[PDB]
């Protein structure tokens, strides 16, 4: 659980790859 | 259970007794062991007590699911008995055939021979001039397959299998143009020089 | 997962141009392995080299304006500033140089650099300038005062770009860590550390309208809003070579130079990669030399300025490619 | 042999020595800039 | 980490790690080894639901086999079966190209249609086939082996009307045009036979002789339309022929 806590999936994932509208 | 383990001769055992001996169990019980894994003893089994064609298929396609060189003998063996018992299916089966073993080493020319027997039963022909050139002694045996066929259009047959290769001197002695082929074979040889000779002569 | 992919699938990306050669400007006799660009203007841009020199370059013709003899070993990197009429240059020499653009000589020579140092990016809104080398660490100078005032010990190996935004992620390193750092020189510490590279990410660029930051190790190029430092779209860098340029069009148009020499375009944000191009040489030259070093665009965007190892710089004018992912 | 050659270079900071290098000496304190 | 864990022989903490890793988007080996961690442990519930995961996370054909496979050396028919549909519905499901290789699909509906075979009733593998059919060359291959396995006419036909596709593609085409017509329909086999002879230098003029022979004998067998041929033959300029048509 500490190890699940400590590296997320969502790092992992780029964040633009599902929506491309978004623009920072 | 086999697994965790780690009964294949007492059910072959079983099968023998079967065959020995109702005939529909049998052939149930050989199946059965088919399953757990003798293709030719169930064909066998299936031309005597069935006299029947279906069994014979489904056993050639067990063999040929099984896969190997043993295999491919097997079903080689299976699609003889087919033809040698009763043809666009037979053509098809022979054409798989060939795809499934296009450089096995043990009979290619022989198989492609028997190809070319059951469709004369042109094609046969083409049949063994694709042999001669998608195919040591194997290439030979297609190679005079092929000639066989020409002498049975020819001509081109023989140019094809001179080109795939001795064999322009044997190409000149059919001819007797026959000159240039002389000449030809002399290019690329002991008789030929006689043939040019008595080409000259006459 | 396919709740991913099909999104992908269903998106689509914008058609940008392709690139074609333009001009061809064989005058260095070395690999031109540093170019830039004027922010205020687009009629010159320099280009350092392993000649020692850096060689100044009308666009518009293509024609050498003048040389600068500065250094002693080779140029590593230039930067041309916005906000003042100095250009940055260093060189493995160890000497960040500051040439003065109204007398085209050098001013103020910074040291503190233990060794050869690799990149400048002057800050885009201060009067401050930020060089990194071997020496594993980023320090940012006044340039008033000439002396380093803060240094990033964070890295653990040679960095390479390390770009300056005008935010509070204030620089941008990459190293051959392969770790790309978000900092804040204020604190005097790392902020967030993108770790996601494989290799030496030795190439980084920011984007002008979109604050975020392309970085490419040996293949793959991540890129990366840095407000938070989180990854935005890994590109469709899959069997390209070891990319040494990563420029940034202001059109969303992402180019990378490799090894290689295959010039690869991507439209940016998408993650799509858009067009290859094969390099070219000189008939003396060998075919193994070919390779992009140093690139960038002009501020209009419109050409591409490649330094390649043939001694040359090449810069580039202008039906898209079929998406197909994984 | 120690004739070597290397893996690393380096970077750690200490306390400032405080000496007077020539080249550090003041000069060009006027920053230029650019029109806009 | 695992093997520490085992040797330690608290296992709650390990099967907790295995989901940990495995909810990262790990390799292929480390899903392959949970499921053997799984196995070695006495409980069969769950694992299911750990290949059912795998296999989201990775849409890859063997997957599902791998997944058929426990399946199979569980006691359950049902529940291979019910594996099967799934698979197959995921496949329909993304009609759009976002898909493992037009093989792997075809081997799997293969391994389905035996597996349905293995079972007691058929009717299943040939909808199954029908379905592949309607959804290409690969496909066709596994439902003549379906058909050869178990209905057998009509496999024959396919068989045949896949030779003459060949044939078709290859340019023997009289023979050809002979199957097509056999197999009709007739219509059809007729159309085939015009097609050929449309298409159809001394071995080309006899076979276009032969053509035009097997065309008045289906014609026969079937007087304008032979009129027309012998026209077409005239206009084409076959005394033999000419005569022939005088004698029909």
């Amino acid at each position: 659980d500490q190890i699940a806590k400590n590296v997320k999936l969502d790092d992992f994932i780029p964040k633009r790859q599902s929506n491309f509208e978004l623009s920072v | 259970n086999p697994e965790i383990l780690l009964s294949l001769r007492i059910w072959s055992k079983y099968i023998d007794y079967l065959e020995a001996y109702i005939f529909n169990k049998t052939k149930m019980a050989y199946n059965t062991v088919i399953d757990l894994r003798p293709a030719m003893a169930e064909n066998f089994a299936l031309f005597l007590q069935n006299y029947e064609v279906m069994e014979s298929f489904q056993v050639y396609e067990k063999t040929i699911p099984l896969f190997p060189p043993e295999i491919q003998y097997e079903l080689w063996i299976e699609y003889l008995e087919v033809a040698t018992s009763h043809p666009e299916h037979i053509r098809f089966l022979f054409e798989k055939a060939l795809k499934n073993l296009c450089s096995n080493g043990i009979d290619c020319k022989t198989i492609f021979i028997a190809y070319s027997v059951f469709e004369e039963r042109s094609k046969s022909i083409e049949i063994l001039r694709r042999g001669a050139v998608i195919g040591l002694e194997s290439r030979l045996q297609l190679w005079r397959m092929c000639i066989s066929k020409a002498e049975s259009v020819t001509r081109e047959l023989y140019q094809e299998c001179i080109q795939i290769l001795e064999f322009v001197i044997k190409f000149s002695d059919f001819e007797s143009r026959a000159r240039e082929i002389l000449a030809y074979g002399a290019k690329l040889n002991t008789e030929l020089w006689d043939s040019f000779e008595i080409f000259e002569l006459k | 997962i396919v709740n991913r992919y099909e999104k992908l699938l269903s998106q689509r990306p914008e058609w940008h141009a392709p690139w074609k050669l333009s001009r061809v400007i064989n005058g260095h006799l070395g690999w031109v392995r540093c170019v830039a660009i004027d922010p205020v203007d687009n009629e010159w841009f320099i280009t350092g080299s392993n000649d020692t020199t850096m060689k100044v370059w009308d666009l518009a013709t293509g024609k050498l304006k003048t040389t600068l003899a500065g250094h002693v070993m080779t140029v590593r990197d230039v930067a041309v500033s916005d906000r003042h009429p100095y250009l940055f240059s260093v060189s493995e020499d160890k000497t960040v140089k500051c040439w003065d653009l109204e007398k085209n000589q050098i001013i103020r020579d910074y040291y503190g650099h233990l060794s050869g140092v690799r990149t400048v990016s002057i800050h885009p809104t201060l009067d401050l300038i930020a060089t990194a080398g071997r020496d594993s660490v980023i320090k940012l100078w006044d340039m008033r005062t000439r002396i380093p005032v803060i240094t990033l010990v964070g890295h653990k190996g040679p960095i390479n770009q390390v770009q300056c935004t005008p935010v509070d992620p204030q620089v941008v390193s990459s190293s051959t860590d392969a770790t790309v750092r978000l900092w804040d020189v204020v604190a005097g510490k790392t902020m967030k550390v993108l770790t996601h590279h494989k290799r030496s990410v030795r190439a980084t660029a920011l984007h002008p309208k979109e604050f975020s930051v392309a970085s490419a190790c040996t293949d793959d190029i991540r890129s990366w809003g840095l407000a938070e430092g989180s990854l935005l779209t890994n590109f469709e860098s899959e069997k390209t070579g070891i990319i040494n340029t990563l420029s940034i069009n202001q059109d969303d148009v992402l180019f990378a130079g490799g090894d290689n020499g295959v010039l690869s375009f991507y439209d940016y944000k998408s993650g799509h990669k858009y067009q290859s191009l094969a390099t070219r040489e000189m008939v003396g030259s060998l075919e193994g030399e070919r390779s992009v070093l140093c690139s960038t665009f002009d501020k209009t965007g419109l050409r591409l300025i490649t330094g390649e190892a043939d001694k040359s710089i090449k810069i580039w004018k202008q039906p898209g490619l079929a998406w197909n992912p994984n | 042999p120690q004739l070597e050659a290397r893996s690393g270079a380096k970077a750690a900071a200490y306390t400032p020595t405080g000496i007077e290098h020539a080249r550090l000496l003041p000069g060009h304190t006027t920053l230029k800039y650019r029109k806009f | 980490y695992l093997i520490v864990e085992e040797s330690l022989n608290n296992v709650e903490i390990v099967r907790s790690l295995y989901t940990k890793w495995c909810s990262l988007e790990p390799g292929v080996n480390a899903w392959n080894s949970f499921v053997d961690f799984e196995i070695r442990q006495k409980n069969w519930n769950g694992v299911r639901e750990i290949y059912s995961k795998y296999v989201m996370a990775h849409p890859q054909m063997q997957t599902w086999l791998k997944w058929v496979r426990f399946e199979n050396r569980h006691g359950n028919t049902e529940f291979t079966r019910s594996v099967y549909s799934l698979a197959i519905d995921t496949v329909a499901n993304l009609q759009n190209l976002q898909i493992w290789s037009d093989m792997e699909v075809a081997k799997l509906v293969n391994s389905f249609a035996h597996w349905e075979a293995a079972q007691q009733e058929y009717e299943r593998s040939s909808a199954l086939y029908q379905i592949a059919i309607e959804k290409n060359q690969l496909l066709k291959a596994g439902l003549l082996d379906f058909e050869k396995q178990f209905n057998s006419i009509e496999e024959t036909i396919s068989y045949k009307r896949k030779m003459e596709y060949e044939t078709i593609l290859s340019n023997y085409d009289t023979w050809w045009l002979y199957l097509d017509l056999i197999s009709e329909f007739p219509k059809q086999i007729m159309q085939t036979f015009e097609k050929a002879i449309v298409d159809s230098k001394n071995v080309q003029w006899k076979r276009y002789i032969y053509l035009w022979m097997r065309y008045i004998c289906y014609v026969e067998l079937e007087s304008l339309l032979e009129e027309e041929l012998f026209q077409r033959l005239i206009d084409d300029i076959f005394s033999k022929i000419w005569l022939m048509y005088a004698k029909f």
